[PDB]
RNA sequence: GAAACUGCGAAUGGCUCAUUAAAUCAGUUAUCGUUUAUUUGAUAGUUCCUUUACUACAUGGUAUAACUGUGGUAAUUCUAGA
RNA sequence: AUUCAUAAUAACUUUUCGAAUCGCAUGGCCUUGUGCUGGCGAUGGUUCAUUCAAAUUUCUGCCCUAUCAACUUUCGAUGGUAGGAUAGUGGCCUACCAUGGUUUCAACGGGUAACGGGGAAUAAGGGUUCGAUUCCGGAGAGGGAGCCUGAGAAACGGCUACC
RNA sequence: UGAACAGCCUCUAGUUGAUAGAAUAAUGUAGAUAAGGGAAGUCGGCAAAAUAGAUCCGUAACUUCGGGAUAAGGAUUGGCU
RNA sequence: CAGUCAAGCGUUCAUAGCGACAUUGCUUUUUGAUUCUUCGAUGUCGGCUCUUCCUAUCAUACCGAAGCAGAAUUCGGUAAG
RNA sequence: GAAUGUUACCGCAAUAGUAAUUGAACUUAGUACGAGAGGAACAGUUCAUUCGGAUAAUUGGUUUUUGCGGCUGUCUGAUCAGGCAUUGCCGCGAAGCUACCAUCCGCUGGAUUAUGGCUGAACGCCUCUAAGUCAGAAUCCAUGCUAGAACGCGGUGAUUUC
RNA sequence: UGUACAACGGGGUAUUGUAAGCAGUAGAGUAGCCUUGGUUACGAUCUGCUGAGAUUAAGCCUUUGUUGUCUGAUUUGU
């Protein structure tokens, strides 16, 4: 069975019961008693009717759905390895980025050691 | 009814054809960033816990969150939004829409595990998938592989290896 | 509902009998139709002829196009105000009552159906459910 | 160097004369009553404000497109989840 | 011709800008530190000027009809006062006050098988007819009406709503 | 209250007098309502039903120029400061 | 309203279907004919509602015939449910 | 409704009435037939016309539930709460009733008419007929339903210690 | 003289729609006072108590509760 909600007050509608009703612009509507189509013909606001589901829900009326909202603490904070860098290599990588200095202090020589060399094959090609 | 139910971590996504009426009544009544009981989806996802995050229902229609409807309306979407894309500069398309409210014409319903039971499903938890890619911004690489200020995180990148046969290409 | 009706249809509640007039529902020309007779009607001492969704009647216009005027011609009835029940168990009606033209055949005159027209009318003649827009 | 993000262009051009009789338009003026991307020429020594720490300026934060996998739809320059 | 441009004061800003950008070339200061200084440009940027322009606007000029003599003025009409919106002046709108504005010098209303002009056909001179059309300006993307982006659009080979 | 000696309620005054009691069948008398059609019923819009007061604006053909006219067709109507 | 005879229509072909000239009967749902009952009184037309009956059967059920190929269509029998 | 010995229960069944009718669509079938343009039928299925019996769960209607809420004139000194205006007006409105305006249902066996036949003489043949016999109608009788002879009938419990 | 019956009350259900009363740096404002800046009187209504209040079987269901009732007159024989 597939169960409906009432335009005017968000009535809960059960097959069998009820009655359905469409306007000139194809419309539609449901309503689950009488009143409810004679108060949508009167152009009632449903609103401004305190006993439908709009009203109390404007005016926070029994409003008691969740007592308290759901956050997330803190982010997944997952580890997965990442294309071919393997997650062991990747591992071993950052257990070997400490103590990095003497190699960087290395390779900056090297790096000054090759910057000269290059400006010495300049000075000669000129 | 298809369920399309994604895993992180292992990153892999499988389609359960859920023939049962019983088992599919949990979705009934729902709507996206509540949860579901892993008994009531299936005898096989014991002690499995699910987010909802959207699907469509027959024909095929993007499920936006905040509808709070049951049924399909045509919304004026605009920039920025989901289930639209413009394709051209201030170009704003209205489009029917499925709605948040989970009922009995969900096709294909998309979930999301949160938490791992006792037992395992199939190559969705038995299969591992790597990243596409590595960062590329020098702060994103630090961050990544733990180094400091003066580190030379230029060294420390990816390195991934693709072979043509005869040459090794590091790109 | 006997000429080229393809299935029957479940009996509708009748609330459009001989004499009434009905908003068209095409872009025929016409204004409004009246009701002149009912096809496959009943046969009863006093009792008047009447139509429900999607039965085919014969009417004339009595406001619109003048071509369309001082003629007999059959129509189908796409929008009824009466309400009737269906097998599904709910209650439904329309908002007024509207009709559109056709040759007794079956074919439609007009080339659009402007409004909602009633799913038993669609399903039971095969022209209106391809004129028509949207189908309730 | 595919695709895509980004910045521009698509308000150019071409077609027709339906509407329009101090209206358009033509001759002739004003903006000391306004806006202006575009090209051209000039045009920011001050921006830490319990300005002793509250402070990356060897240049710092974040998401996302493409892509890889799941698809729905009979169908469209259709789209949702990882 | 100025309450012009411009300058100084007292403060104000959901704080506007005052380069967290890109490609080549490779030189000098010491000292041997990737320490410090070093062009060609490109893009972007706060304002002013010029140009591209757009927008209103001064005076004159448009076919036939009075078998159209009064028209407008409720709800905007003729002006002021003050305020809103525009990028700007303005009943362009708002509240009040006054009853005003045009017209036999052809108002107003009707039709135009009337976009206008530059021009074309035809004549001693005067003159008559035509001009949608290869140039300029104006309106339109089937009838309206609304709007985002965008400096510039009520844009339709851009969307939304009704026929 | 209300234009009003219209209709309704109350003051002074007068009356409580129409054989009564128990249930609420059919058919009747009077008062009523009813989903869709709106005169298709009937000799015949018979009966019945809709507007109806006030204010604003708007009012054709004809004419003896006095009329038609409240023509027709529309908008508002409460309370409080 | 129903039969009998049969000159012909029906392309040849009286009775598939019509059947002339003649002739035999049937009911009183038309209209006449006489006034036997009623003028110290049978309320006279039509329409609305309502019950039953008859077959000289419009259709439905079951069959026969046709210049009935199908469809359509024309007669006949049992038939008033 | 008295009388049949009283009373109560379960009953039978002579009689009397009867009820269901029809059409459309799918398949057959674009087939049989038909040179051709045209165009079926049985069996099966889904519906629909009129009529009949019920019944309100859903839909509508009725409002004296005067049940609730609102409104106008007047009155109780004012509020609250109330009277009247022949049921003061409006909206909703429970229960009952009702609507082919809502729902379900309306059976199958035999004997026969017309008709088609079988065997078979009259009339050595033939023939549906003279004997018999088969199929056969919305026909009739049966199944069933309604009332049950108030003088049609049966069974069963107790029949007053005073 | 007990799963007894009747009258109330309770609950369930239904109809209607937010009751009286209190309070409000909620109120178009009006008329008063000097702490000319907040207060005193009138003021349709709204806000919280309050899906609250009222009715609920007379032809709705139930009742471990309160309260009562249960020997009146005639008639009938094979």
């Amino acid at each position: 069975m597939k169960v409906e909600i009432d335009s005017f007050s968000g009535a809960k509608i059960y097959p069998g019961r009820g009655t359905l009703f469409v306007r000139g612009d194809s419309k539609i509507f449901r309503f689950q008693n009488s009143k409810s189509a004679s108060l949508f013909k009167q152009r009632k606001n449903p609103r401004r009717i305190a006993w439908t589901v709009l009203f109390r829900k404007h005016h926070k009326k029994g409003i008691t759905e969740e007592v308290a909202k759901k956050r997330s603490r803190k982010t997944v904070k997952a580890q997965r390895p990442i294309t071919g860098a393997s997650l062991d290599l990747i591992k071993e990588r950052r257990s070997l980025k400490p103590e990095v200095r003497k190699a960087n202090r290395e390779e900056k020589l090297k790096a000054n050691k090759e910057k000269k060399k290059a400006e010495k094959a300049a000075r000669k090609a000129e | 009814m298809k369920l399309n139910i994604s895993y992180p971590v292992n990153g892999s996504q499988k389609t359960f054809e859920i023939d049962d009426e019983h088992r599919i009544r949990v979705f009934f009544d729902k709507r996206i960033g509540q949860e579901v009981d892993g008994e009531a989806v299936g005898d096989e996802f014991k002690g499995y816990v699910f987010k909802i995050s959207g699907g469509n229902d027959k024909q095929g229609f993007p499920m936006k969150q905040g509808v709070l409807l049951p049924t399909r309306i045509k919304l004026l979407l605009t920039k920025n939004v989901s289930c639209y894309r413009p394709r051209r500069d201030g170009e704003r398309k209205r489009k029917s829409v499925r709605g948040a409210i989970v009922g009995p014409d969900l096709a294909v319903l998309a979930l999301v595990i949160v938490k791992k039971g006792e037992q395992e499903l199939e190559g969705l938890t038995d299969t591992t998938v790597p990243k596409r890619l590595g960062p590329k911004r020098a702060n994103n690489i630090r961050k990544f592989f733990g180094l400091s200020k003066e580190d030379d995180v230029r060294d420390f990148v990816i390195r991934r290896e693709v072979t043509k046969g005869e040459k090794t290409y590091t790109k | 509902s006997g000429n080229g009706a393809q299935g029957t249809k479940f009996r509708i509640s009748l609330g459009l009998p001989v004499g009434a007039i009905m908003n068209c529902a095409d872009n025929s020309g016409a204004r409004n139709l009246y009701i002149i007779a009912v096809k496959g009607s009943g046969s009863r001492l006093n009792r008047l002829p009447a139509a429900s969704l999607g039965d085919m009647v014969m009417a004339t216009v009595k406001k619109g196009k003048p071509e369309l005027r001082k003629k007999v011609m059959p129509a189908i009835v796409v929008r009824q105000a009466k309400s009737w029940r269906r097998r599904d168990g709910v209650f439904l009606y329309f908002e007024d009552n509207a009709g559109v033209i056709a040759n007794p055949k079956g074919e439609m005159k007009g080339s659009a159906i402007t409004g909602p027209v009633g799913k038993e009318c669609a399903d039971l003649w095969p022209r209106v459910a391809s004129n028509s827009g949207v189908v309730v």
